């Protein structure tokens, strides 16, 4: 199956944003991380929102949106 | 509802950085209707011309590619009659990473450097295969007759 499902979703850490961590940028929303966002870890350490990667990797995708990694 | 939010934003951003190889923006007041303008790279045969295309964005945008089309004609290998892009990123390599402004980079690079292994028109990609001065001035032509 090429899109995650919800228990697989879970498997994925979600990082509580401080603002002097490593990521800057949502690659999908465009914005800057804000200090207190929740933010999905992918495999290959590309972070995102949870709220724009989560819909990608279950309604569409479980690859990276950067590096094109699968997800598992 | 992103799509207008980041919409909005790839504007923005266009105006505070503008790419001197192409310009984009909406038609009028939908935002999900974009027209932009590539211009033809330097010691190509498309040199000198401008290539208008059509852009719509869906709803659930950038969950799912914008639709790119050209508008102006053109003689290139990938690109159909009725103005059609065999470009990956727009079918098959979409990401919710990719840009419009990528988008634009990515059909200025097909023009560029264009793809044979996979042609929309095969007669163009066996004429760029075989006789290269061909290629050249039959674009050169095509570039007089409809981009200028
Ligand atoms: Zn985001
Ligand atoms: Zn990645």
């Amino acid at each position: 199956m090429n899109r995650l499902r919800k228990d697989q979703l879970k498997k994925l850490p979600v990082h509580k944003f401080k603002k002097g961590d490593e990521y800057d940028v949502c690659a999908i929303c465009l914005d800057e991380y804000e200090d207190g966002d929740k933010l999905r870890i992918l495999p290959c350490s590309h972070a995102y929102h949870c709220k724009c990667v989560d819909p990608w990797l279950t309604k569409t995708k479980k690859t990276c949106p950067v590096c094109k990694q699968k997800v598992v | 509802g992103m799509a207008l939010k980041r919409i909005h934003k790839e504007l923005n951003d266009l105006a505070r950085d503008p790419p001197a190889q192409c310009s984009a923006g909406p038609v009028g007041d939908d935002m999900f209707h974009w027209q932009a303008t590539i211009m033809g790279p330097n010691d190509s045969p498309y040199q000198g011309g401008v290539f208008f295309l059509t852009i719509h964005f869906p709803t659930d945008y950038p969950f799912k590619p914008p639709k790119v089309a050209f508008t102006t004609r053109i003689y290139h290998p990938n690109i159909n009659s009725n103005g059609s892009i065999k470009l990956d990123i727009l079918r098959s390599q979409w990401s919710p990473a990719l840009t419009i402004s990528k988008v634009l980079l990515s059909i200025c690079s097909l023009l560029c450097d264009p793809n044979p292994d996979d042609p929309l028109v095969p007669e163009i990609a066996r004429i760029y295969k075989t006789d290269r001065e061909k290629y050249n001035r039959i674009a050169r032509e095509w570039t007089q007759k409809y981009a200028m």
